[PDB]
């Protein structure tokens, strides 16, 4: 990962900068391992941090241009934000990633108390309480109808329900789309739901190959990131090297069978898992380079 | 461009420097004239011959050559002034200092000035010393008079500028240097006098030879002590122009330009008191240069006051790795330390001043440069027999300054993003 | 303007002021405890007999009026806790804090004749206290000692209340010193004419410095990049600066003058205005208001007494006389120090010249 990365750097391409990042930063029995609970709360809470931290990049980038319209001064970012762009506040304050200047807005605006902290920090273990039950109710009675976009956003998101609305009101790029149904997060559904449902066409990868990559590489598919990538030529020696820190990771997925496609899926696997030629795949890479440069 | 208008500015403040000299030679004339012909039994007569004298055609002509003289002193000193002064590390340095063909050439200018000069007095002592062995001992001793002013101007770099720690009205900074000058002018003649004494005898007359020689030296140091106090007037730097025309006088060019060091040293000076006290220039200096949104300004400024810190922490722990070289690796940190001071306290009042946050945006950046300075000073302050006066003002500018914007920052620099190794010396201040 | 005269007459010889209760000084017997109400709340600052029995510059510049005779030399409370430094004649320093009988105890080999002691702020651990020829600063090898060739003898030092840096000055140098306690260094900022800096008194947030001079010109220092603005139009010497709890206002006093010249800062207003006449009364040697902007504790010499006066801010900021505190029958107030944080009101603590110090509670009694 690290020596890629310093080759990438030098390499000076930005998107490769990019998406060898995201490597680096979601790389922190391979097919059991891959489908453990614990792993795919790690890669997800992975993938929410890089897109935090690229919404708020995003941020920082806006309103350092748009300084004559953001009153900067010396929470404010947001508003600065807000400017240019309650429930407003938290919901692009969490779009940028930081849950806190969001914590810091409800904080001010305010039984109820513990239970938010339960929902947002606070991990209150109880004994024979419910939870998220009267959120989802009371949300699809009044909130499930209500005239602030932002806020039935900020109910879907705290009592996972609802999972049909994009809510597209208050969220418009794949990042957002992303962020939301992530928070609401079983994974194989949404798995196949933007591999199968969504499919390629809908991502448009022709121009945005890192997209549907970085889709891909953040639900834990890494198979697929890699075949598809793959697939295209200026990205195949990257994918390589990708599937090789995979493999002595015990993090890439092999298929057994020589012959087999590039990606398979095999029998009584739990849906959603595929199953990539390591060595078929090296030898199709290596052979267009082997009668030139034979020590490499 | 702005070297012509800086000199042209120059010639004219040596113009009013001079003029003050100028104005104030034939009193001084006329005191000399008083003084050689103390009649004190016959003040009326002696007043009155004084004053019949001093209408006389050779005391004009004399007052002309005198004022010629210190018009090639009011150029010596546009013309070999410094304001950075000239330290001998060594005593064959000094020696080697004192040979220089222009320092010769100066010291022989002073030399044969001192003679005119005597002979001026000589003539205006009317007696026995008027035509051509009274009359060449007077010369001589004139002569030597002026060689060792020049040396003297060289040892005690009297040819340093210092900068005005309190600016003040130059009437008031002339009375106030006026009884020490004077002092200075008669204990010299008369050190000069014994010298000169002894030399010639090796290979009435004492009293006219001591009051020439001092009414001389007394005549050099007001010439030196003008052009200083007239030549270091603070001059304020418009902080941006209306026009890009006048862009290179506007201080930030004429600080980041290679103009003549005088010029820099002055804006500094002004922009530390802008800094101090003209709020309206600080809101100028955190402006977003239209169009472009930049904070060209103080972006300038501050750039400037850190790559002469990092200079000068370069030259620290260089010459760190031997008490000579300790004292003068840090001999050029009053202007460090008057950045640092000024930079920290102009952070310390952003946390509620800079309405736009636009030094907001370099925050971090300005804690890292501190955390290093501040280390390298440690290791500095490590090397033995270096912890035994720029070096103690910029350690204390730095200090105080990081505690001025760390209190004033106060809980808020805790979001600040900062190296946790200089975070854990921002705790250590903060506490 | 405030006269001397609407105040109600002192306590009789025989009565000492215990406590402010609704806007009136309290007399006690000195044994009449305050309400029950507020003595189970009466935070035991001690309340040392520290007996007696147990240069020239710094003595006439000193905050105190009988440095040479008073055991309590200087006096220091804590920006923060009821920790309080005294020193003792023998330029021995103690520190008293409350529900603490151990008392810290610092003499160094260059405690001679001290001066003042400065609580560093946001510090419970630096005391800077000045010396003859030297800073002390006390770590409560504890002692460092900071030296700025001609900076003694030290009369004034304050730390900063950002504790960051702190300032000491001298009579008899023209260069006020700044002092960096970490790096150990001392900058001189030089100023022309005035003689030496004699007082220094930084504004309650950090940016007003009232300097004062044995001459008869006192300077405004804006600690952004310490500029100087001189007020030469003072008769006299400047015998003490006041500043706001806010330090919008500086309250000044030209000593043998008796007038208490109140300095707007709104470039402060060119001229003070004259806001309480505390002519007899007498020379007016001390002033001091409390953190809350409520009370002011003034020190009038002529038995030397403590005008306490109740101001308003709004809409007019006048003195209002409110009584008279004063020691017993032959306790000259020798010095007085509002306590930074007493929470339930006002705490002001007197140093009288046996060197008893007593506690004076004015109680913000809400109606």
């Amino acid at each position: 990962v690290d020596l890629c990365t310093e080759a990438a750097e030098r390499l000076d391409d930005k998107n490769v900068s990019d998406l060898w990042v995201m490597v680096k930063q979601m790389t922190d029995d391979t097919l059991k391992s891959r489908c453990s609970g614990q792993m795919q709360m790690a890669f997800v809470r992975q993938a929410l941090n890089y897109l935090e931290q690229s919404y708020k990049n995003y941020t920082l980038i806006s309103v350092f241009a748009n300084l004559q319209q953001a009153q900067l001064g010396g929470y404010n970012l947001v508003r600065s934000f807000l400017n240019i762009r309650v429930w407003a506040l938290i919901y692009y304050c969490m779009r940028c990633g930081d849950l806190m200047a969001a914590q810091q807005v409800v904080n001010r605006a305010q039984d109820f108390k513990n239970c938010f902290q339960e929902y947002i920090h606070n991990k209150d273990r109880r004994l024979s309480p419910t939870t998220e039950n009267k959120l989802r109710l009371h949300y699809r009675r009044a909130v499930r109808a209500s005239t602030d976009p932002y806020k039935r956003a900020v109910y879907c998101i705290i009592g996972r329900c609802d999972v049909s609305d994009n809510h597209s009101e208050v969220a418009d790029k794949t990042e957002d789309y992303l962020w939301l149904k992530l928070s609401q997060v079983t994974l194989p559904q949404f798995q196949k739901q933007l591999f199968e449902d969504y499919g390629e066409s809908h991502f448009a990868v022709n121009q945005q190959p890192y997209l549907y990559f970085q889709v891909l590489f953040l639900t834990a598919q890494f198979e697929a990131a890699i075949a598809f990538l793959f697939r295209l030529e200026r990205t195949r020696c990257h994918a390589v090297h990708v599937a090789l820190a995979l493999f002595e990771l015990k993090l890439l997925l092999k298929s057994t069978g020589q012959s087999a496609q590039l990606l398979s899926q095999e029998p009584g696997e739990p849906q959603g898992v595929r199953r990539l030629n390591f060595i078929r795949l090296l030898m199709l890479y290596t052979r267009k380079f082997e009668p030139t440069d034979p020590r490499e | 461009m702005t070297m012509l208008g800086e000199r042209l500015v120059l010639r004219w403040r040596v113009a009013a420097s001079f003029a003050w000299s100028v104005i104030l030679m034939p009193v001084c004339c006329a005191l000399f004239i008083v003084l050689s012909r103390i009649q004190i039994l016959h003040p009326i007569q002696w007043l009155t011959d004084s004053i019949s004298d001093l209408t006389s055609s050779y005391t004009i002509f004399c007052l002309l050559l005198i004022c010629a003289i210190l018009g090639l002193q009011c150029t010596f000193l546009m013309e070999y002034y410094t304001v950075v002064p000239s330290i001998p590390c060594s005593r064959l340095a000094l020696i080697g200092n004192l040979l220089l063909p222009h320092r010769i050439l100066h010291s022989l200018a002073h030399v044969a000035m001192g003679v005119l000069a005597s002979w001026c007095y000589a003539v205006l002592s009317k007696g026995k010393y008027q035509l051509l062995e009274s009359h060449l001992f007077q010369l001589l001793c004139g002569a030597f008079f002026g060689y060792s002013y020049s040396l003297q101007y060289f040892v005690h770099n009297m040819n340093y500028l210092s900068f005005p720690s309190i600016q003040q009205y130059k009437y008031l900074q002339f009375r106030r240097f006026l009884p020490l000058i004077i002092k200075q002018s008669v204990f010299q003649s008369l050190y000069f006098i014994r010298s000169y004494a002894i030399l010639y005898f090796c290979l009435s007359l004492f009293y006219q030879i001591w009051l020439s020689g001092t009414f001389l030296l007394a005549t050099w140091y007001m010439v030196w002590i003008l052009f200083r106090i007239y030549t270091t007037e603070a001059r304020i730097f418009p902080v941006q122009t209306s026009f890009a025309e006048e862009a290179e006088k506007c201080l930030p060019f004429i600080l980041n330009s290679n103009t003549l060091p005088l010029v820099k040293y002055l804006a500094m000076q002004d922009l530390v008191l802008l800094s101090q006290y003209s709020p309206s220039r600080r809101q100028e200096v955190f402006s977003l240069s239209q169009p472009g949104g930049h904070p060209h300004n103080w972006t300038s400024i501050s750039k400037e006051c850190l790559n002469l810190m990092s200079s000068l922490t370069s030259r620290l722990i260089a010459h760190q790795e031997p008490e000579a070289s300790s004292q003068d690796v840090f001999a050029d940190a009053q202007i460090h330390i008057w950045a640092l001071e000024a930079l920290s306290h102009l952070v310390a009042a952003s946390f509620s001043e800079d309405r736009m946050g636009v030094v907001q945006t370099s925050l971090s950046s300005v804690l890292a440069i501190l955390l290093t300075l501040q280390e390298a000073v440690e290791k500095h302050f490590k090397l033995p027999h270096a912890s035994s006066t720029l070096r103690f003002s910029l350690r204390a500018a730095l200090k105080t300054a990081i505690y001025r914007i760390t209190t004033t920052f106060g809980e808020h620099l805790h979001a600040v993003p900062v190296s946790s190794e200089h975070k854990k010396k921002l705790q250590q201040f903060l506490d | 303007m405030c006269s001397l005269d609407l105040f109600p007459p002192p306590l009789d010889g025989s009565q000492l002021p215990l406590y402010e209760f609704n806007n009136e000084i309290v007399a006690g017997k000195g044994f009449d405890n305050p309400p029950p109400t507020f003595q189970s709340e009466l935070v035991n600052i001690p309340e040392p007999t520290i007996p007696v029995d147990a240069e020239d510059l710094t003595a006439e510049f000193s905050q105190a009026l009988g440095w040479a005779d008073c055991p309590l030399r200087a006096f220091a409370w804590h920006p923060h806790t009821y920790k309080f430094a005294l020193a003792l004649l023998d330029d021995s320093i103690r520190i008293y804090t409350a529900g603490s009988p151990t008392i810290p105890t610092l003499k160094h080999r260059l405690q001679k004749d001290v001066a003042s002691l400065a609580w560093k702020p946001m510090c419970a651990s630096v005391l800077a206290v000045a010396c003859q020829s030297c800073v002390l600063v006390w770590h409560v090898g504890c002692a460092q000692v900071l030296s700025h060739p001609g900076h003694s003898p030290v009369t004034s030092v304050c730390w900063s209340p950002k504790g960051g840096v702190l300032l000491s000055a001298s009579p008899v140098d023209t260069a006020m010193l700044v002092w960096d306690v970490p790096t150990e260094s001392c900058i001189p900022l030089q100023r022309v004419g005035g003689g030496g800096v004699t007082f220094l008194s930084w504004s309650p947030d950090g940016s007003k410095v009232l300097a004062a001079t044995p001459s008869s010109v006192f300077r405004v220092w804006e600690t952004q990049k310490w500029t100087c603005e001189r007020w030469p139009t003072l008769q006299g010497r400047c015998q003490t600066g006041c500043w706001s709890p806010d330090g919008s206002r500086l309250l000044f006093a030209v000593k043998g003058e008796s007038v208490i010249y109140s300095l707007c800062f709104s470039g402060g207003s060119q001229s003070a205005t004259v806001v309480a006449d505390v002519s007899e009364g007498g020379e007016i040697q001390s002033m001091c208001w409390d953190p809350s902007g409520e009370r002011l504790a003034v020190l009038l010499k002529g038995q030397p007494v403590i005008a306490v006066f109740r101001t308003r801010n709004s809409p007019i900021f006048e003195l209002l006389p409110c009584g008279f505190i004063h020691g017993r029958k032959g306790e000259t107030p020798q010095l007085f120090q509002f306590h930074p944080g007493f929470n339930k009101g006002a705490l002001l603590s007197q140093l009288w010249s046996s060197g008893r110090v007593n506690h004076f509670p004015f109680y913000f009694v809400n109606a």
